[PDB]
């Protein structure tokens, strides 16, 4: 799984 | 600085992967990020370091750290009490001139963050759209 900017915190 | 160090430590071994990175690694860094809040200026001056010196591949990689630690602080302290997003919008443009350096495809990812930034009030609109103004410009 990568990061992405619409993912919560 | 102990934890300043620590959070050097994290950013820069972003240099040992290739992106897209984890969300493990990027949870790692923005814990480090937080722990050092102390020094959440000398933050800000490693992550912009970090934009203004990396390879072009690490450019939205960078971006994403301001991204996730803006947003993390913003939860875990209020989005009124948040100091990285007022201290990450000093010298915006440099970071973004500097972001505007990435492969030609990921000019993309830059703008849709920007996207979110806006249509979640991480940012002030003010600071955004000159950010904007800048990825269209370069289009032309
Ligand atoms: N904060």
């Amino acid at each position: 799984p990568s990061y992405s900017p619409t993912s919560p915190s | 600085m102990e934890a300043v160090k620590t959070f050097n430590s994290e950013l820069y071994s972003l240099n040992d992967y290739k992106p897209p990175i984890s969300k493990a690694k990027m949870t790692q860094i923005t814990k480090a990020a937080i722990k050092a809040i102390k020094f959440y200026k000398h933050v800000v001056q490693s992550v912009e370091k970090f934009i203004q010196k990396c390879k072009p591949e690490y450019k939205v990689p960078g971006l994403y750290v301001i991204d996730s630690i803006v947003r993390q602080s913003r939860h875990q302290f209020g989005q009124e009490k948040d100091v990285f997003a007022p201290r990450f919008s000093n010298n915006i443009i440099s970071t973004f001139q500097n972001l505007y350096r990435c492969p030609g495809d990921d000019k993309s990812k830059i703008v849709r963050v920007l996207n979110l930034w806006q249509k979640n009030n991480v940012f002030k609109s003010e600071i955004i759209q000159p950010l904007l103004d800048m990825a269209a410009a370069l289009e032309h």
